[PDB]
């Protein structure tokens, strides 16, 4: 008779397979774990920066280049600082001597379960997708919307600074604070 | 030995270039910039440097109403 | 001619006591329709700051070292000097927001847009900025002396933006051209 | 594939295959001293694990806050002809009360160690 | 189809389902990327109107111009036909000469002008037709109406000269 | 040895920098007018490409309508107004080509 | 296309990854030929004619060497720290354009994506220098979190200048900017304070103060030994090369020149190779020519003479571009 | 005089760049059928080479017909995805 | 959605939906008559429906199950090769295309 | 799915941790990285650039909240010795 809709395979210009972001998805829960039931504080910052790294390398695949590249660069130097201040406060002997009890194991099944369970319904269809006849997303292409494509960047660039210049100017008054504060407490006497 | 600058503000200002110039001009090149601001413009335009009309980053829609065509209509394709 | 449409943006209605003149007057606007009150008024606030300042120290000394206080005077002289121009441009514009008595700038508004209109000048000025973003700065100004307390913002923009309908002052203009024409006839 | 997952891959390989090649080739006799901490020929005292004064901590406060201003700053350099002079105001006004921080910095000689 | 660009498509769906008898049959333009970039100008300069007329039909029709300016469309289509029928029984060697240029420099028209040239002028001596682009500043000499290309990677030979209409050589 | 005077130093960069922004004014305008020229030709192709576009996607959703009236016997109505939405979704067959 | 992508991947990435693998042992050699001319040696002139094959003699020898596990070391990360110094410094060069797109990964935020794989390779210093449990290795590796502090501001702000000039972030948009004019002409100081802060990002002399040899014993690098140590290297010198090739691509015009296409391209690469071999020569140059700097002295350095000048031209730059009209258009041309 | 032999290794570090330069640019050349690759793509570059394949087979593929080919206006790729919307 | 500026600098989808969602309720509701709002629930469910998809989802649903059953029953006599597919729409393969369509 | 899975770990991290204030810390970051990438996934799937702002937003908060947090952990170091959390 007539099929009339025709599967086919993308030979060039495909894109990624998305079993990455599930691999990248186990790890970054994995990598999440170890940050907080380690011995060793060393050993948890590296799983922290480790989990920074899955989830910047997830929005990368997903086409969020910058803020995942932003991602990485603002954390890598979070997280050496923090590594800074673990070798100043912290004796890592003694803590690797330090253990935990498994008394938390009730309150984490129960506490787990509750408020995934309550946080559930509270996420939209968008996200709750691709939890034998599954749906396919389908894309096409535009010519008056793609006169100009702008990189992200560019197109958070184009209203940062006016629409909503607002919300920098408090921002840059949360930093000033800081940068205040931060001193103040820590400051040797002069 | 080092200069008050509400003192005497211009030997302050000897001073601050000779012994500590790194943030003294910190603050003349930046300073320069709303400097720039606020006297190139008006120089440019008296001599007739004339800021560019931004280039389309959408479709020019014209204004008016339809201009009411006779052309390549379905009769015409063969 | 006529522009055959006089409301092109929506604009917010504010429950004020006088006519409405400008939501986001421009800056030379302002100054130039301050009253001579209000630099009086403005003076007077910005001398408040570091007067305040010495009368604590004569009734209170604070025991600073030398040169403590002349530094102190610099910060309240300039305090009260920022404080007191707010003061000064806030008194104007309500003027301007009909939010103050403004009988001599309605009538000021009213001259001045009809010789522009006259002159076929635009309204309220010509933009380098693109009409996109003279539509964010007329957003981002509107009303935003009400806030001078907390962030100060003044309108640089020569937008179209300002909440009123601009019909009356080609009408007046017109009519004022209808006069014109008639008293030219007899010559 | 992509040449950019296949440039990960190799340099990934090429770690594994000079270190295999060690791993695999080079003579391995690990013994007591020579497994012992390097201190210049004595014994010393392990402190490595205890905690150490860092007299440079306030530089690592400050680094973290200027490193998110910047990063604020990299939209604007690639939205310059869009954002013009209104979106330079702006910009302007944030590098203004940023500086004015590191002001605090220089002046209270934060940034000084003696 | 969304609008998205795709991040992880492997799959391309196609319907051969054709358009309904209603509907009137415009054969679609068989110019490639770089014939199309190089005809644009005289696309423009014989089919503004239409191209005008079929985006206000479509913002007169908010949501809903697809279905409703289906005519206008099929006006520009045929008017786009038009020149490129025009180009290629005129002025065939410089037409190719230019778009063939394009296609190995990044399909960028600074990259190409000296071809330009010697096509612009055989359209505009075949068709009447003439590259306008508005809005170029008037204190400077138009850009593609220049002898030097600072952006192009192979210098202009001084022998070979703008194509300016009405002026001789 | 004033290879090392600071003065003859301070002048040559004084001169280089602003020749060099001399050069730069007169780049970037001319790539402003050539962004100018990319965008105009990009504006005469945009309704001929987008026609044809438009053509595609009424023929697939008419044809989607017609193949939905036959599997579903009737039209389920996604949105309640009238204007055209383009799918997120679409039906695809269980197998790809065989290849 | 043509043929398979994945055979052109393939191809692609060989030819990018061991012409630049050669590159490397090569700098190690003109390093050491280099300085012994300016102090009246030689070099190497013995292992291989002239010395050619003296980086493969040291380069098989540390892998024939054995390795040792300290008992006081964390293990795992005496080996994982090497390993993430090493592949991120070479994920650098998956973004070099040597000709008009001719990269790995014609990326359009490169610019953003190699400052996020140079920190990374910083972070493998800290942890190997911390894992050995050793007290030269861990003051060492303290060193190296303080030099970051120090340089990573100074690389970002100055970048961010040339940014505001190209108006892209890709690498290939930026070197096509500057057939207009190199940007080491109106972006003289920006230049030497870049390349002042890319000797710091280097651990390089008068900046090695990681490495030490005259203060600390080897530094971080101290209880490593054998292949560890020969990914230390490889970073080092690789990490080298890229920042003079990121130097004379943002200031150099990169490839831009002072059967048919092989022609191009290979001058396109000459180009760019003897920029970027000019600016190696004044690595070497700079490590002949200078004593060492306290670690403190840089860190006042970068923190009250380079971050304040740089914060006074992030200002000052836009200024000067709004008022002659000079603001790039931030879409897709070059 | 000049030590020839200490500019031996910058001269293969030159040479090397010149390797990758040269052969980067004759695959891409190859892969592009014998033309110059493109580069500085955006949405509506890629759109265009995808119009190309629809015309030509080859994504870089160019013709001047003014008249398309039959089945033209039932090639239209439409992406299919499984995850990323 | 709601803002109106999307990812590659142009508006965003959803962005009609909100305007026309907006425009209703202050053309309809007023403190004269609370209910005109009332109105605004089939536009309301609208902006929802661009920005989630479930009613989308659930008719594609049921069209594919409904669509692959048919398949399966329907008479089959020769596939299309993947290769045939590619053919379609080219300079000289009419008797590709003409595979394709059954014609 | 994640998104959720990421902020309980943070929680409980934050809750029954039993080792030292600076993984707490760190637990509060591990529960914005878990908002943030939330807000971003939406932003994707609604095509606003403005959840990427919003996203934005937040990293600096939250990097202006672990310098304030650090700069009160040396000061109460530098008094108590110990930033360890303690159970008899
Ligand atoms: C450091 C201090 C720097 C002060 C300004 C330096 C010089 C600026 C140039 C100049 O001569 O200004 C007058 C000059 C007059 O030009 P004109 O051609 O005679 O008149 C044109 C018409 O105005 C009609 O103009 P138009 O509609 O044709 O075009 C609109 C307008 C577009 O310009 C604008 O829209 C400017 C936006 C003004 C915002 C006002 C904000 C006020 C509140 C500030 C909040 C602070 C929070 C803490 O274009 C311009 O006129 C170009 C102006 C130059 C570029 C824009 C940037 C300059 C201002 C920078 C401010 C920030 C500096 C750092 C602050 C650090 C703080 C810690 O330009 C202006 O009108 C801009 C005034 C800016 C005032 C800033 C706030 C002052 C209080
Ligand atoms: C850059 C320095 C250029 C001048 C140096 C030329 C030279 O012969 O140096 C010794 C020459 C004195 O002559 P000499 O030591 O009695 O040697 C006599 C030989 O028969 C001289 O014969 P030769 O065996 O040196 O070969 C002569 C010729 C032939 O050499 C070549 O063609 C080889 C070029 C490289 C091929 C790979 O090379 C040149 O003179 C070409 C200029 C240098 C080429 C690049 C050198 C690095 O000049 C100097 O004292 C050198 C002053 C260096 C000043 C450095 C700062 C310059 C400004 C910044
Ligand atoms: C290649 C084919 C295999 C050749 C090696 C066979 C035996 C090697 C041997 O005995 O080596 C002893 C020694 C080391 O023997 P070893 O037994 O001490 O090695 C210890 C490591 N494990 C425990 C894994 C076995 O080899 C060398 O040091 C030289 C190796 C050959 C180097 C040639 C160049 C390599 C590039
Ligand atoms: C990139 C450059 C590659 C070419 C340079 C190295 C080529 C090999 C050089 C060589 O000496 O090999 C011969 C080698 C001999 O190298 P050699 O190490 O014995 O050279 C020593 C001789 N003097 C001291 C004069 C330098 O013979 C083979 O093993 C084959
Ligand atoms: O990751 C790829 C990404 C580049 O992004 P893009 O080019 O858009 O996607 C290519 C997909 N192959 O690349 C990036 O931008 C991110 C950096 C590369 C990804 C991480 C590389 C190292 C992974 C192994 C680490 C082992 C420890
Ligand atoms: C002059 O007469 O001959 C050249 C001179 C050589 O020295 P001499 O003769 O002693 O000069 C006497 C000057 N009173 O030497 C000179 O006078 C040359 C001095 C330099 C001239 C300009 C050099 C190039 C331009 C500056 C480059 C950029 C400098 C800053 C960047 C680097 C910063 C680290
Ligand atoms: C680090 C970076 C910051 C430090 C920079 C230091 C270097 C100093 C120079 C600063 C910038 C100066 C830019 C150069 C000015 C310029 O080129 O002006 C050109 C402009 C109009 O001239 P134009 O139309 O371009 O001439 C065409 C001739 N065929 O001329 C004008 O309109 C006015 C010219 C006088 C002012
Ligand atoms: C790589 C190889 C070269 C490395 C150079 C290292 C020099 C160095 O670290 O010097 C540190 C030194 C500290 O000096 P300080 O204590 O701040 O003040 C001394 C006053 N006699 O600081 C100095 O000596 C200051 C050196 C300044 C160099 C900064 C870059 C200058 C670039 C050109 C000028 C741009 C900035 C000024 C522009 C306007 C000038 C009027
Ligand atoms: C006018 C002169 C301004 C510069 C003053 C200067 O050279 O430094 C002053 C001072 C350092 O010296 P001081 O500690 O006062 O030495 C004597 C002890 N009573 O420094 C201080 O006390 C204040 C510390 C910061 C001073 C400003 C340094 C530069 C600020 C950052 C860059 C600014 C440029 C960008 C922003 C635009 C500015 C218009």
């Amino acid at each position: 008779s007539q099929i009339s809709l025709l599967l086919l395979k993308e030979i060039y210009t495909n894109g990624s397979t998305h079993i990455m972001l599930d691999i990248l998805s186990v790890l970054a829960v994995i990598s999440g774990i170890c940050v907080i039931i380690s011995k060793n504080p060393i050993v948890s910052v590296l799983h922290l920066i480790g989990l920074f790294a899955y989830v910047s390398f997830y929005l990368i695949l997903i086409g969020l280049n910058f803020v995942g590249l932003s991602y990485l660069i603002v954390y890598i130097g979070a997280v050496s600082i923090l590594f800074l201040f673990i070798l100043m406060l912290i004796n890592i002997r003694t803590s690797e001597l330090q253990s935990n009890t498994s008394n938390s194991i009730p309150l984490t099944i129960l506490v787990g379960i509750i408020i995934s369970s309550f946080l559930f319904k509270m996420l939209p269809y968008g996200v709750i997708i691709s939890n034998k006849n599954d749906l396919f997303f389908i894309t096409s292409k535009i010519w008056d919307g793609a006169l100009a494509e702008n990189n992200h960047i560019s197109s958070i660039g184009n209203i940062m600074y006016t629409n909503y210049n607002v919300w920098l100017i408090l921002a840059s008054f949360i930093l000033l604070l800081a940068m205040v504060g931060a001193i103040v407490i820590t400051i040797k006497p002069r | 030995t080092t200069p008050r600058f509400w003192s005497t503000p211009l030997k302050y200002c000897r001073w601050a270039a000779r012994e500590r110039p790194a943030l003294f001009f910190s603050v003349v090149i930046g300073a320069l910039g709303p400097v720039t601001l606020a006297t190139v413009p008006p120089l440019r335009r008296l001599i007739g440097d004339v800021d560019a009309a931004p280039i389309p980053l959408t479709y020019p829609i014209p204004p008016g109403p339809r201009k009411q065509l006779k052309g390549y209509d379905d009769d015409t394709e063969d | 001619n006529t522009p055959t449409q006089t409301y092109q943006f929506p604009s917010k209605t504010v429950k004020t006591d006088y006519p409405l003149i400008d939501n986001d007057p421009h800056f030379t606007r302002v100054i130039r329709y301050a009253r001579p009150s209000d630099y009086a008024h403005g003076l007077a606030a910005a001398a408040a700051g570091p007067a305040a300042l010495w009368l604590m120290e004569r009734i209170s000394p604070s025991q600073v070292g030398r040169g403590g206080f002349a530094k102190a005077m610099r910060l309240a002289g300039f305090i009260g000097l920022a404080g007191g121009f707010l003061y000064f441009y806030q008194r104007s514009i309500l003027r301007f927001y009909g939010m103050s008595e403004n009988a001599r700038e309605v009538e000021m508004d009213m001259r001045e847009m009809t010789d522009r209109v006259k002159a076929g000048l635009p309204l309220y000025g010509e933009s380098r900025l693109s009409p996109a973003m003279q539509g964010v700065a007329a957003r981002q100004s509107r009303y935003s002396a009400l806030f001078f307390g907390v962030m100060p913002w003044f309108n640089f923009v020569n937008h179209n933006q300002h909440g009123v309908d601009t019909a009356k002052y080609y009408q007046q203009a017109e009519r004022e051209l209808e006069a014109e024409r008639l008293a030219r006839e007899q010559a | 594939m992509s040449a950019m997952s296949i440039y990960i891959i190799f340099v990934s390989i090429i770690a594994i295959l000079f270190l295999a090649i060690d791993l695999i080739f080079a003579p391995h006799n690990p013994y007591k001293e020579k497994l012992s901490a390097f201190e210049c020929g004595f014994h010393s005292f392990s402190q490595s694990r205890s905690p150490f004064n860092i007299s440079f901590f306030i530089y690592g406060l400050v680094f973290l806050l200027l490193d998110l201003e910047i990063l604020l700053l990299y939209p604007f350099a690639v939205s310059e002809y869009v954002n013009s002079a209104y979106g330079l105001a702006a910009a302007l006004i944030f590098i203004g009360i940023i500086t004015i921080g590191f002001v605090y910095e220089l002046g209270h000689d934060a940034l000084k160690v003696h | 189809m969304a609008t998205r660009k795709p991040a992880f498509n492997q799959h391309v769906l196609l319907d051969t389902t054709p358009l309904p008898d209603s509907i009137p049959k415009v054969k679609e333009i068989g110019a490639s990327s770089a014939p199309l970039l190089s005809a644009s100008f005289f696309i423009g300069a014989r089919c503004k109107d239409y191209n005008d007329d079929y985006m206000q039909c479509k913002n007169e029709n908010p949501g809903r111009g697809e279905f409703e300016c289906l005519k206008e469309g099929r006006r520009v289509t045929r008017c786009a036909r038009s020149v490129l029928k025009d180009i290629n029984t005129h002025c065939l060697e410089q037409f190719r000469a230019h778009w063939q240029c394009l296609d190995n420099n990044n399909q960028q028209l600074w990259q190409c002008r000296p071809a330009e040239w010697k096509l612009n002028k055989c359209v505009y001596e075949n068709l009447k037709l003439e590259k306008v682009i508005p809005d170029q500043p008037k204190n400077s000499t138009p850009v593609h109406l220049r002898q030097r290309q600072i952006f192009a990677h192979h210098a202009i030979p001084p022998w070979e000269r703008p194509f300016i209409p009405g002026q001789p050589e | 040895r004033g290879l090392f005077r600071p003065r003859p130093l301070l002048a040559g960069a004084a001169v280089l920098m602003l020749y060099g922004w001399y050069k730069l004014v007169k780049g970037i305008r001319e790539q402003n007018e050539l962004a100018r020229e990319k965008m105009w030709a990009r504006i005469h192709l945009i309704p001929l490409l987008q026609a044809e576009e438009d053509r595609d996607h009424v023929r697939r959703y008419l044809a989607d309508q017609a193949r939905e009236k036959g599997l579903l016997g009737e039209n389920i109505k996604v949105y309640n107004s009238d204007r055209y939405v383009r799918p997120t979704f679409a039906v695809t067959p269980s197998k790809p080509a065989q290849e | 296309m043509s043929y398979s992508q994945t055979i052109n991947s393939l191809v692609e990435v060989v030819l990018v990854l061991v012409p630049s693998l050669v590159g490397i042992a090569y700098v190690t050699v003109g390093e050491r030929k280099t300085m012994g001319s300016m102090q009246r040696r030689l070099g190497p002139n013995a292992v291989g004619i002239y010395g050619l094959l003296q980086a493969f003699a040291d380069a098989l020898k540390l892998l024939l060497k054995e390795y040792v596990g300290p008992t006081q070391a964390n293990l795992v990360l005496f080996f994982l720290g090497p390993v993430i110094t090493l592949i991120f410094s070479l994920l650098g060069y998956a973004v070099i354009p040597y000709g008009p797109g001719l990269a790995v990964n014609d990326l359009s935020t490169g610019i953003l994506y190699m400052l996020a794989v140079s920190s990374l390779a910083t972070y493998g210093i800290l942890l190997a220098g911390w894992s050995a449990n050793s007290k030269y290795a861990f003051l060492g590796s303290l060193r190296s979190t303080a030099q970051l502090i120090s340089y990573e501001l100074v690389l970002s702000s100055s970048i961010l200048l040339v940014i505001m000039l190209s108006g892209s972030l890709s690498l290939t948009v930026i070197v096509e900017s500057q057939r207009a004019i190199w940007y080491i002409l109106p972006l003289l100081p920006v230049f030497i304070i870049f390349f002042i802060g890319s000797v710091a990002e280097t651990n390089r002399a008068p900046f090695d103060l990681a490495e030490a040899e005259s203060e600390l014993v080897s530094g971080f690098m101290t209880e490593h030994a054998a292949v560890i140590f020969v990914f230390f290297f490889l970073a080092e010198y690789g990490s080298i090369v890229l920042m003079c090739i990121l130097t004379s691509i943002l200031f150099l015009g990169g490839y831009l020149l002072i059967n048919a296409p092989t022609v191009e391209g290979s001058f396109y690469g000459l180009s760019l190779g003897v920029k970027t071999s000019i600016l190696i020569f004044v690595f070497i140059w700079t490590r002949a020519s200078f004593p060492r700097i306290r670690f403190d002295q840089l860190m006042s350095f970068c923190w009250t003479v380079l971050l304040p000048i740089l914060f006074a031209l992030i200002v000052l730059v836009p200024c000067i571009l709004y008022s002659f009209n000079i603001f790039p258009v931030n879409i897709s041309l070059l | 005089p000049v030590p020839f032999e200490t500019l031996i290794p910058y001269g293969i570090i030159i040479a090397m760049f010149g390797v990758t330069g040269a052969g980067m640019a004759k695959v891409r050349h190859m892969f592009n059928g014998d033309k110059r690759h493109r580069w500085s793509v955006d949405q509506w570059d890629k759109q265009q080479m995808e119009r190309d394949r629809r015309l030509t087979g080859h994504l870089r593929g160019q013709t001047d017909n003014p008249i398309a080919p039959p089945g033209f206006e039932f090639n239209n790729p439409w992406k299919v995805x499984x995850x990323x919307x | 959605m709601a803002s109106g500026y999307g990812l590659n600098g142009g508006p965003s989808r959803c962005f009609p939906f909100w305007q026309e969602l907006l425009a209703c309720y202050v053309t309809n509701s007023s403190e004269d008559n609370p209910d005109g709002k009332n109105k605004c629930i089939p536009v309301m469910e609208d902006y929802y429906e661009c920005l989630h998809h479930r009613k989308e989802a659930a008719r594609v649903r049921a069209l594919q199950a409904a669509y692959r059953e048919a398949e399966a029953k329907k008479l089959q006599e020769n596939p299309p090769t993947a290769g045939q597919i590619r053919n379609l729409g080219l300079l000289n393969k009419e008797e590709d295309t003409k595979k394709v369509h059954c014609a | 799915n994640i998104t959720l899975i990421l902020f309980l770990i943070g929680i409980l991290g934050f809750v029954l941790n039993r080792k030292n204030i600076i993984l707490m810390l760190i637990s509060i970051e591990i529960m914005l990285l878990s908002i943030t990438f939330l807000i971003l996934l939406s932003s994707l799937n609604m095509d606003d650039i403005i959840g990427q702002t919003y996203a934005i937003y937040i990293i600096v908060v939250a990097g202006a909240e672990s310098a304030i947090g650090l700069g009160i952990l040396v000061a109460f170091y530098r008094l108590r010795g110990s930033i360890a959390i303690e159970y008899k």
